[PDB]
RNA sequence: CCUGCGCCCGCCGCCCGCCCCGACCCACGUUAGGGGCGCUUGCGCCCCCAAGGGCCCGUGCCAUUGGCUAAGCCGGUCCG
RNA sequence: GUAAGCAGAACUGGCGAUGCGGGAUGAACCGGAAGCCGGGUUACGGUGCCCAACUGCGCGCUAACCUAGAACCCACAAAGG
RNA sequence: GGCCGGUACCCGCGCGCCGAAAGGCGUGCCCCUCGGGGCACUGCGCUGCAACGCCCUGCGGGCUCUCCAUCCGACCCGUC
């Protein structure tokens, strides 16, 4: 903790990719859930509404140097009383995201 | 024994809703679930028990009584000056106050808290090895 | 704010008929959601009783009643009659409330908690204002006194909005009354 | 219930009086959301119902077995980790790879096994006893249905919890002692520093 | 109030007062001029087999990106992006392309002047008493890239032969971060703590919520 | 017991993979009660509603060149 | 006809020919009828988990030492205490 | 704040000036009469919104092909 190692700033909220929209029987893969850390009300995910995040998952071959990825996206509308969002993003997670983090930065910020 | 009752007179914070933080008067009781509360710039109104935590300030106070008596006697009973050096009354406002901290005045208190951990360690250091 | 309730009082009439070209006009204080439930209920009750279908029958106003002094607890006494699973009865309720539509509200839900009876099934007879020392009944009565004293039994512990709403808390919570 | 959302590597939960049920729903969801959980003091769990209630309810469980091959149907554990681990179970969808990867996140104890013994104990006030019976209800410990229902290690797991209660005991004394004197330390440095450290008494308590 | 803006720019007689057809009626007497056949060009090179069309001049006037409320000339904002994410600065003015226009100082952050765009940074509450400063020889023109040839690619022998060669932003430009350091850091000791501050970067530490906090 | 050309263990020079972004915090116990400090060991004082708190250079391009370094804090490592 | 997931009739609608959302599962029960997509809002049905939605705000009733009770059709229980 | 759209017509630009620019600037008649507001004479033409990036034989870009994982769906067809 003291004299640590790792990023020296956060500018992002960390939240959690909960699933997609879904019905009893459907799943629309166009938009994902996401829980961010620390709001719990619908009002609040009004903020984050726009703000856009991005999932870092990093592959099996290296390409561009990295084996680090990064899919983008943004908070597009809330998604019930308890503070989750729908988040859309460039191209569908897989569905094996669903857990993992995402990082949610506050560019178009205001 | 019991340390805080419903009576006509004792104040009670109002603990949950749109109106967080206000100190309300319980001049009389509803039901075995609601009460009149009032308060010096909110008229006489029920509310409910599960809406009204109590506090430890009592005011001699008449049942329903006229709002100016209601006045006097709270100033009489000094309540907001009594809830507001209150450990419990103070919690609120230190919350709110911590609440309107800006970006600089953010800074200044944690460079003003960095300096006093180093003084306490310092102090504690040698009171321990003072301490034989 | 918002009550479920609001009692009007109705005024309507049969149709002028060429003979007797000025009918009779009634007048019932109801009780209902909004005007135009209490112009439905209004019909039932000249129909059941009066022989005045709306159709030949004619609405003079709707107006809605409102408390006089909402600030001051009233002692208020409600005879009502009710279809059971099985037949009718009567009953007599008495309430606490600053408000008798707050005190009708509080019948309705105690009637279809104590009977099963729902808003369909229950008529108002009489509402009246029952002053103390007079009151009938134990649960009401018993509130009557001055240096009244006791404690909160039951108090639900929960952050004052959702935001303070956490999962995990280190802390046991203190209750005490 | 939607998940707590904190990020710590593994949260601790400290099951003494809480609701089995709701307990194992937060948890549940916990799991489901992807956060590792160890729930300790599974034995000391309440339970709503009468223990008599709770007796028949796992008795009519007992009966059903698979009558033709036994060891293959229903498994009837016995020990209050596994009871609950079970009821957990009931609330993840077991059968997919979702589900047994969520499970794979919950480990459940007896007691408190260390490492967790120097860990603080998460409860849930969602599920608690106090908060979530009215005084008064009839209810039971799920180690004593256990201990009564096949369970044979209620004497070890109470000798160990005394044994880890005095041994805590020891250590609060030890932080009560330094805690007395680092409030001194606190008063030592507030009184060695005067307009330097204003700015900390209106947002101070 | 937009909708009476909409309304008054709509009002025929306020379209003739802001297309200004009077003094058109002083030009050509007093009347309005008339066009002509302009565009005797009757020499094309090529004719394209397609129906021919030419290039378009924009005649559309884009309405300039509007600015904050809460930023005014003088601000210490918060970068989020690029790699002085975190930083906080000072916000100069906002240049003439539409982008905010902001200092370290370098002296402290490290941060030169240098164009951000407004989406990418949030205002403090705090000010900054920067009447002192010059800042008009800023443009858009400044920070024009004039880009080299793409016939250049970095390789292993130029990767380390650019950082040990001073072949960079040149002389001027380090010259001018001077004097804004300098007439911006006399000011900024008027503050307290402000040099600290300004030093320090903005990190989102354990049990901060975003939106709850104020800026 | 641990392969006579096989392997095990320690050190440091490092490359990578994985996790992560402060991935900091040990009371029991009841809740029609409890907690901390003092002394009649019973009585006082103060506090209890939520960790909604404490702690922590918390501030350096996961971090420029150097030099010194009190007290303090932390990490590695020896020993007990 | 004792009754029948029985036989024969009347007005209407559905299924057959029909997907789709809910009733756990069901041809005809409830909503609803359809080109392929994005956005928003709904019907029926719900908001503890499975499972997207509140362990939301209120008031009472129930304590089941019988598997307490928990969805229009519906998957039942009576007379009587 | 989301999604779509970016112009041959509705908008818009030029035929005057000031203004980096949003834009301001004329005359005459009605209204309040402060602040200003309303109305008016109206013509030729032209009329696909922009700014800046990343990469360009790359460990690049993307693929409707192949395998695999994961979430959701999903009973085996022809037939009487
Ligand atoms: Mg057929
Ligand atoms: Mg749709
Ligand atoms: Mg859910």
């Amino acid at each position: 903790v003291k004299g640590r190692t790792g990023q020296r700033v956060r500018l992002y909220v960390r939240g959690t990719i909960l699933g997609y929209k879904r019905s009893k029987s459907n799943q629309y893969e166009t938009a994902s859930l996401v829980q961010i850390e620390g709001v719990n009300t619908r009002e609040d995910v009004a903020w984050y509404g726009g703000k856009r995040m991005a999932y870092v998952y990093k592959a099996k071959t290296k390409s561009n140097g990295t084996h680090y990825r990064c899919i983008w996206g943004k908070v597009s509308r809330p998604h019930g009383n308890t503070g989750v969002v729908r988040a859309k993003f460039t191209s569908n997670l897989p569905a094996e995201a669903m857990g993992k983090k995402v990082r949610v930065f506050m560019y178009p910020s205001s | 024994p019991f340390k805080r009752f419903v009576e006509i007179g004792r104040v009670a914070l109002v603990n949950y809703g749109k109106d967080y933080g206000r100190l309300v008067v319980i001049v009389d009781v509803v039901d075995q679930n609601r009460a009149l509360v009032d308060a010096p710039d909110m008229v006489r109104c029920q509310m409910n028990f599960k809406r009204l935590s109590l506090t430890d300030i009592k005011i001699d106070i008449k049942r329903i009584p006229k709002k100016a008596t209601l006045i006097k006697a709270m100033e009489e009973a000094d309540v907001k000056t009594k809830w507001e050096n209150s450990s419990w009354g103070k919690k609120l406002i230190v919350q709110k106050k911590r609440a309107a901290l800006n970006d600089f005045d953010r800074f200044k208190v944690m460079l003003a808290k960095i300096k006093r951990g180093g003084a306490i360690r310092q102090e504690l250091a040698k009171l321990k090895k003072e301490v034989a | 704010v918002a009550f479920r309730f609001h009692q009007y009082q109705v005024v309507g009439r049969a149709l002028p008929t060429p003979g007797d070209e000025q009918p009779k006009i009634y007048r019932m204080k109801l009780w209902a959601t909004n005007e135009v439930r209490a112009k439905s209920k209004f019909w039932y009750f000249l129909r059941k009783l009066k022989k005045v279908k709306k159709s030949n029958g004619q609405m003079l106003a709707i107006n809605e009643i409102f408390e006089k002094n909402p600030t001051t607890i009233k002692n208020y006494g409600i005879w009502l009659r009710y279809q059971s699973r099985t037949g009718y009865h009567n009953m007599y309720k008495e309430y606490r409330d600053t408000t008798l539509n707050g005190a009708v509200e509080q019948m309705y839900t105690e009637m279809a908690s104590r009977h099963r009876v729902r808003s369909p099934c229950i008529q108002i007879i009489k509402t009246a204002t029952v002053n103390f020392k007079l009151c009938k009944r134990d649960n009401t009565k018993q509130f009557h006194n001055s240096k009244i004293k006791f404690p909160l039994v039951y108090q639900k512990v929960r952050p004052p909005t959702r935001k303070l709403k956490t999962t995990y808390k280190a802390t046991r919570p203190n209750l005490f009354m | 219930v939607s998940g707590s959302g904190v990020c710590a590597k593994r949260v601790v939960v400290d099951a003494r009086h809480h609701m089995l049920g709701r307990l194992a729903s937060i948890v549940a969801k916990e799991l489901l959301n992807g956060q590792r959980v160890v729930v300790v003091r599974c034995e000391e769990i309440c339970m709503s119902g009468g223990l008599v209630r709770q007796k028949m309810k796992y008795l009519r469980f007992l009966r059903k077995r698979m009558n033709t091959k036994p060891s293959h149907g229903p498994i009837h554990f016995r020990a209050p980790a596994k009871i609950l681990w079970r009821t957990i179970r009931g609330m993840i969808p077991h059968k997919t790879a979702r589900g047994e990867a969520a499970l794979a996140r919950l480990k459940a104890y007896e007691g408190v096994p260390p490492p967790y013994d120097r860990t603080k104990r998460m409860v849930i006030p969602d599920a608690l006893k106090v908060l979530r019976l009215q005084p008064g209800h009839r209810y039971c410990l799920l180690g004593q249905l256990s201990k009564e229902v096949g369970w044979n290690y209620a004497d070890t797991i109470r000798e160990l919890e005394e044994k880890r209660k005095e041994k805590a005991k020891v250590s609060y004394d030890r932080r009560k002692q330094l805690a007395k004197l680092r409030v001194k330390a606190e008063k030592a440095a507030e009184e060695k520093l005067g307009t330097q450290l204003e700015i900390l008494a209106p947002i101070k308590y | 109030s937009k909708m009476a803006l909409g309304i008054k720019r709509a009002s025929r007689s306020h379209t003739y007062h802001r297309r200004g057809l009077w003094a058109i009626k002083a030009k050509h007497g007093g009347a309005l001029p008339k066009a002509e056949k302009p565009a005797a060009v009757a020499e094309p090179k090529f004719y394209p087999a397609d129906d021919v069309k030419p290039r378009t001049v924009s005649t559309r006037k884009p309405h300039p990106t509007k600015l904050r409320s809460t930023i005014t000339p003088g601000t210490v904002l918060i970068l989020l992006a690029g790699r002085y994410m975190g930083k906080r600065v000072v916000f100069l003015k906002q240049l003439q392309s539409g982008l905010l226009l902001i200092t370290g100082p370098f002296k402290i952050n490290g941060v030169p002047i240098r164009r951000v765009n407004q989406a990418y940074v949030i205002a403090t509450s705090t000010k900054v008493d920067i009447s002192k400063v010059n800042v008009q020889k800023f443009d858009d023109k400044y920070f024009a890239r004039e880009k080299k040839t793409r016939a250049k690619k970095t390789e292993g022998e130029l990767f380390e032969s650019d950082k040990e060669a001073t072949k960079n932003l040149p002389d001027f430009k380090k010259d001018d971060q001077k004097v804004i350091d300098a007439e911006l850091i006399k000011a900024i000791d008027a503050v307290p703590d402000l040099k600290n501050y300004l030093g320090a970067r903005f990190s989102l530490r354990d049990g901060d919520k975003p939106h709850e906090m104020t800026f």
